[PDB]
RNA sequence: AGAACCUUACCAAAUCUUGACAUCCUUUGACAACUCUAGAGAUAGAGCCUUCCGGACAAAGUGACAGGUGGUG
RNA sequence: AAGUUGGGCACUCUAAGUUGACUGCCGGUGACAAACCGGAGGAAGGUGGGGAUGACGUCAAAUCAUCAUGCCCCUUAUGAUUUGGGCUACACACGUGCUACAAUGGACAAUACAAAGGGCAGCGAAACCGCGAGGUCAAGCAAAUCCCAUAAAGUUGUUCUCAGUUCGGAUUGUAGUCUGCAACUCGACUACAUGAAGCUGGAAUCGCUAGUAAUCGUAGAUCAGCAUGCUACGGUGAAUACGUUC
């Protein structure tokens, strides 16, 4: 019933996440993308990784890895970037080449805070509780508005409910704003928990 | 006594840029540009079904827009041809030359 | 295929099989799957049992049965 | 020579029409005006900026006219002709403009929208 | 639930008679957009009825309009009765334009133009359909005429 | 869709008139675009992520 | 009359042409034409000798009864092979693959509610 | 937003039981593009025979397992 | 022959950046307002026209058959491979459409004017072969260049002359073309021949306020082949709105 924002505002003050192109193919090309970036998310669950961008230009692939745990991909002595690397150009016959971008404040992301309520979920937290006090951070981080929601058996009843709790201004229909948008899913034992999460975090 | 290069780019303003970049390049290298020739934007459009599931009635319009510019290069010298063939554009637009 | 310039369709195997004791008189009955097979003048006077889709169908070829495919003497569906 | 230039626009059709001192006579495309139009009510339409500046037969026209179809290029043609005798005499721009002939006609064709037979038609309803 | 009034759309005069009223017979006339069908049909009866009465075609039409011009009509008012009210003058047009067009395409002749000639001779001679028509329109508005 | 049946549109078919295609994301063999071998929801969503370059909701 | 059947006397030639069983447009010029007689001309004003050059040619065209005949005989001969047209055409439903679920009036005759 | 085969689930017949499909464990190296016989085909039987980097990838057996457009919107 | 090429970038056009309409300005109203009515200029005047964008919730509304998943069930079978059938059945009832019932028309002859799209082993010109569907060879083109692709309705003439017809083109026979391995179940198209119902449709019921309705064609996705469907494009182009009691 709601658009997606991502979707709605894509091309208009948001960038598209694969920038490249073609004319023959194009199909090839997508679903490469496609498989990097589930290996990719396969790979690094543990890692707070925000979200990948991937390029492609001289028969090489450019990705970019925005993550806000920036130390477990690279590795210590730059062991996990290089391994990474090597299993992406094993995967692909082309050449691969890795940067990471350190997100500074984490609970201002919408990814983030989605997967990490659902972990809690997961974990069997109070599914009231958790988007309280990601609302309550994220506004005191300075997030001019957020907006949170839970759906599914939140408690293990037999009848399934959503509930959401905002604060601050999340202007859905204005398609100035920046508005970040997460979806994530909990496996909990009764079921799929969906939470959602949208963060403003103002004029930029 | 020409060089052609044709770019197709999804972005006006990566196009732009980019066309810029090259001008420059050619006429610091020295050579005659006469452009850049923005030629008409091919538009494809996508028609889907929202729903996943019946609901005939509603859908959803997606398009992608290509951009095509043209550069005539009408003076070659070497330099030229090397600094052509050594700039490095953005990933997203694609360039082709016909010498 | 239909067009002149192709010759009349047949399965190979099931032409082989009707050549197959063309010099003998004592011809006997041919199963075949092959609703698509064209009949030829070699299928005068021979009996195939021609799948319908559950039971093969026997079919006895005559020379007024040149030209039409197996599956226009073997129905398909029941009704009444 | 003492040329008028100008260009008139009518759905998709685009009309570059200059003004000549002459008798009166229109040649659209290399063709004769009464030939290209199917009709005199259109010829009519094209005089009509004449009969309102008073300079009817003062001028010969000469129209480079493509798209749309007869109605939209005699239009496309009218509203040429009105902005030529602009570009002429500036003093005929309160009668074009009473008249009604200085405006670019802006409709259009409206676009097919998804679900509906045509921009407005929609498909016959029936309630069960 | 209406804010008002529409601006009424304004024809061009006949290009050989200069006549507002004919343009507007051409366009009622009209089908499927054939405006040169309906241009040829209309000018075509014209030309018929000046031979068939040597006067003008001009005032034929014209009186044929004025006698299939009605005057008063019934518009059902509330409890609810219908009440004779007096028709304005576009409606005048419109009615007699289209109240002509109608009856002649009932009429026994073969082709429009043939139709169209005749049915505008008889509405000038005051005996015809759209005649008829306009006559019932005004009986039953003096039937109920103790209404207004 | 069926695991056997996505495994049976891969394999190569003995004939060449046999083949038909299949979303590539999902499996779905209706509504499969030739340009990104995906079917329309898949597009819309890969769409709506915006991880097709160019694609993007249409107006005029 | 030619070939046999009477044909109407205030039509032209080759609109009443069309009147003999097997003769349609492109047959009736091509007939006309061969017999050099003008199309406007009707039948009643035709002259003797055109009258039977029409004739002549017409006779070698296998129309009416014989065509009649030939048609009878291949719808007896698919009847009798026991083919599936022949099936269709002894129920009297459509030969040519056309879906019964609706639509077959032609084949089956008014509606029986 | 494309039912002659496929799509195709439904049906008849012919067929397989770590399996059409994924990983892991044992062991081998070519695994085979090509051909010929019975088959309606899947398949099976003769050829053959060429390809392979600690070590690639691919096959022979068994089990963890796989599989389900099966039910509950 | 041809913007065909020499020559030009004036005009059209393409497309980046900009100007543009904001109740800006002037009259009356009006509570010193908010707003309304009119006028000027202006391509456009009062959110200009159209699209995207759909609040909290309702219908335990739809989808375990896109996908994912709690629980249950089968594991030499509710899993799996293949040839054939079925999904196209047919006493029938309903919805949605195409073509018609004719003279504002049918046939034939000549002759104008669009937009928006697609093309790689794909779009396929020219020519020649056939009545035609198409075939032979083969030019141009990874596109503002070549091709699909000549728009049709339209205009101007000849003819028919009010009837189941020169309307209509369903059904059927014969002869073919193409795609595909293969058109019987079960493809499209062409030629010859046949020539059904149908003479404007009961109760009832639907859409539409202008470039709209109606009418005419054109292109695309799916696709080897197959469209009266869907989604887009333009050509011709109406009638009417008194008004808000129902
Ligand atoms: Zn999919």
């Amino acid at each position: 019933q709601k658009i997606n924002p991502i979707g709605l505002r894509v091309g208009i003050i948001r960038d598209w996440e694969a920038k490249w192109y073609a004319e023959k193919d194009f199909a090839s090309l997508l679903h490469e993308d496609l498989k990097i970036r589930k290996f990719i998310d396969n790979e690094l669950k543990e890692a707070s990784v925000s979200h990948v961008e991937i390029e492609r230009a001289a028969n090489r692939i450019n990705i970019a890895i925005h993550t806000g745990k920036p130390g477990m991909v690279i590795g210590k002595g730059g062991s996990e970037i290089e391994k990474l690397r090597n299993k992406l150009n094993a995967l692909t016959d082309k050449k691969v080449h890795i940067n990471v971008i350190e997100i500074k404040k984490v609970d201002l992301d919408a990814r983030l805070v989605a997967e990490n309520i659902a972990r809690q979920l997961e974990n069997r937290a109070s599914f009231r509780r958790v988007q309280k006090q990601a609302i309550t951070r994220a506004m005191k981080l300075g997030a001019k508005g957020i907006k949170t929601q839970v759906s599914g058996r939140l408690g293990g009843a037999d009848i399934a409910r959503a509930e959401q709790y905002s604060e601050g201004t999340v202007p859905l229909h204005t398609l100035r704003a920046d508005i970040d948008y997460a979806h994530a899913e909990a496996d909990t034992t009764y079921g799929k928990l969906g939470v959602k999460v949208w963060i403003y975090r103002g004029e930029v | 006594q020409k060089i052609r290069i044709r770019l197709k780019a999804y972005d006006h303003r990566v196009i732009d840029q980019s066309a810029e970049k090259i001008v420059e390049t050619a006429k610091r290298s020295g050579a005659d540009v006469s452009g850049p020739i923005p030629l008409p934007t091919e538009k494809s459009v996508y028609t889907i079904i929202r729903a996943v599931h019946k609901y005939k009635d509603s859908r959803e319009q997606f398009e992608q827009r290509t951009h095509k510019r043209l550069i005539d290069i009408v003076n070659p010298t070497p330099k030229t041809v090397d600094a052509l063939m050594g700039l490095n554009l953005p990933s997203g637009v694609d360039i082709e030359i016909k010498l | 295929a239909r067009s002149i310039k192709k010759g009349p369709f047949v399965d190979e195997h099931l032409m082989k099989k009707v050549e197959a004791q063309e010099g003998s008189e004592k011809k006997q009955v041919i199963k075949t799957w092959s609703r698509r097979s064209t009949i030829f003048p070699n299928f005068i006077g021979h009996t195939f049992a021609v799948y319908d889709g559950r039971k093969h169908v026997p079919v006895y070829v005559t020379e007024d049965m040149v030209g039409h495919k197996l599956g226009e003497f073997a129905p398909t569906r029941t009704f009444k | 020579q003492v040329e008028y230039r100008g260009t008139g626009r009518r759905k998709n059709s685009v009309a570059r029409v200059r003004l000549v001192p002459g008798e009166g006579n229109i040649t659209v495309n290399n063709r004769d005006v009464r030939e290209y139009l199917p009709f005199e009510s259109l010829i009519l339409d094209l005089n009509q900026p004449f009969d309102v500046t008073e300079t009817k037969g003062n001028y010969d026209v000469l129209v480079n006219v493509h798209g749309g179809g007869f109605t939209g290029q005699a239009q496309a043609i009218r509203h040429g002709i009105a902005r030529a005798l602009l570009e002429a005499d500036p003093e005929y721009r309160g009668s074009l403009k009473r008249a009604g002939l200085l405006t670019r006609d802006p409709r259009m064709k409206e676009r097919k929208k998804p679900g509906l037979k045509a921009a407005r038609r929609s498909p016959q309803f029936s309630k069960r | 639930p209406r804010k008002g009034s529409v601006p009424k759309r304004d024809v061009l005069p006949d290009p050989i008679h200069n006549s507002k009223l004919v343009t507007k017979l051409i366009n009622k006339i009209m089908l499927d957009g054939k405006r040169g069908t309906a241009q040829r049909i209309l000018y075509s009866a014209f030309d018929l009825v000046e031979q068939r009465s040597g006067r003008d075609a001009l005032e034929v039409f014209e009186e044929a309009i004025n006698n299939i011009m009605p005057v008063l009509e019934v518009k059902a008012r509330r409890s609810n009765y219908q009440v004779p009210v007096e028709v304005r003058p576009e409606r005048r047009t419109t009615l007699g334009l289209r109240w002509l067009v109608n009856y002649a395409r009932l009429r026994g002749e073969k082709t429009m133009e043939d139709r169209l000639a005749n049915e505008i001779l008889d509405a000038a001679n005051n005996t015809g359909g759209a005649v008829k028509k306009r006559e019932d329109t005004h009986k039953m508005a003096e039937a109920n005429k103790a209404f207004a | 869709a069926k695991t056997s049946m996505v495994a049976k549109q891969q394999k190569k078919q003995k004939y060449a008139v046999r083949e038909y295609t299949r979303c590539e994301r999902c499996g779905r063999p209706h509504s499969v675009y030739r340009k990104f071998k995906l079917c329309r929801i898949c597009f819309r969503e890969l769409a709506y992520k915006g991880q097709i370059p160019g694609v993007r909701k249409a107006s005029w | 009359r030619i070939a046999g059947v009477d044909i109407p006397r205030e039509k032209r030639v080759v609109i009443s042409l069309t009147y003999i069983y097997g003769i349609g447009t492109s047959t009736a010029q091509k007939i006309l034409e061969e017999a050099n007689v003008s199309a406007d001309t009707r039948v009643k004003d035709l002259t003797d000798d055109e009258l039977g050059r029409i004739r002549e040619v017409v006779d070698g065209y296998k129309v009416e009864g014989d065509l009649r005949r030939e048609t009878n005989l291949n719808i007896k001969r698919l009847m009798e092979i026991s083919s599936y047209r022949g099936i269709r055409h002894r129920r009297g439903l459509p030969v040519r693959g056309q879906k019964t679920k609706n639509n077959a009036r032609t084949r089956k005759g008014p509606v029986k509610t």
